[PDB]
């Protein structure tokens, strides 16, 4: 009874296992790519994106103070 | 002896992944729940990333344009 429940969660955690390999670029379906690596890449590329989030936060901030910036010394020529 | 070093190498990547994830922040969640939220937060800061180098790519055009309306004065 537990023995069939068992093997039902077993298989729906393999699934999640490739589901998760999936999303990984290093390794979109690398079939053979065990459970180790798949949890260790997935934590480093997880990692990548949220500093990549930072990154691109500041660089959109930074632009987006050029472009105020640049709005302002438009103003003061055509009030010059 | 090898089979239980390697399980606990799971156990280990197991917790950082989880570490990782924010919406598991302080949550002794299942294995295939720290999977599922994993994979859940890939797709949404693969997303919400496009969407921010998008906005980074428009904001470079109007600078680009004001700079322009700038030099010709």
């Amino acid at each position: 009874t537990h023995n069939v429940l068992e093997r039902q969660r077993r298989n729906e955690l393999k699934r999640s296992f490739f589901a998760l390999r999936d999303q990984i670029p290093e390794l979109e379906n690398n079939e053979k790519a065990p459970k180790v690596v798949i949890l260790k890449k997935a934590t480093a590329y997880i990692l990548s994106v949220q500093a990549e989030e930072q990154k691109l936060i500041s660089e959109e901030d930074l632009l987006r103070k050029r472009r105020e910036q640049l709005k302002h010394k438009l103003e003061q020529l055509r009030n010059s | 002896a090898l089979e239980r070093k390697r399980r606990d190498h799971i156990k280990d990547s197991f917790h950082s992944l989880r570490d990782s994830v924010p919406s598991l922040q302080g949550e002794k969640a299942s294995r295939a729940q720290i999977l599922d939220k994993a994979t859940e937060y890939i797709q949404y800061m693969r997303r919400k990333n496009h969407t921010h180098q998008q906005d980074i790519d428009d904001l470079k055009r109007q600078n680009a344009l004001l700079e322009q309306q700038v030099r010709a004065l």
